[PDB]
């Protein structure tokens, strides 16, 4: 009922054939840098290549697949953190 | 909105990856 956005699931948008719209939503906390959508296709004797796309569009096309072939996709999220050690029971007799 | 198809977030590699049987189905 006020300010508190919690985490939010990846959603797919634009879905085609041979082209999806691949959207997610970063986390405030989550480091801001460019990210790298890795794609394999499964239908070549060679995979598709990656792309890289900085971190403000958190959304992305990736178009060139075929259809009726078995495309393997991965989402990878490289982020730095935020600050480690917050608060935490100190060692002392 | 509700989409065609939707999976879920997978724990491994000490890190957190997304990843399912292929591209979006239907």
């Amino acid at each position: 009922g006020s300010e508190v956005p919690q985490l939010t699931d990846l959603s797919f948008v634009d879905i085609t054939d041979s082209s999806i719209g691949l959207r997610w939503t970063p986390l405030n906390s989550s480091t801001i840098i460019g990210y790298r959508i890795t794609v394999v296709a499964a239908g070549e004797g060679i995979p598709i290549f990656e792309d890289f796309v900085d971190s403000s569009v958190g959304y992305y096309t990736v178009t060139g697949l075929e259809p009726g072939i078995d495309y393997d996709i991965s989402v990878i999220t490289l982020i730095n953190g935020g600050e480690s050690a917050p608060t935490t029971l100190t060692q002392q007799t | 909105s509700s989409s065609p198809i939707q999976g879920s977030w997978t724990w491994e590699n000490g890190k957190w990856t997304w990843k399912g049987i292929i591209r979006l189905e239907q």
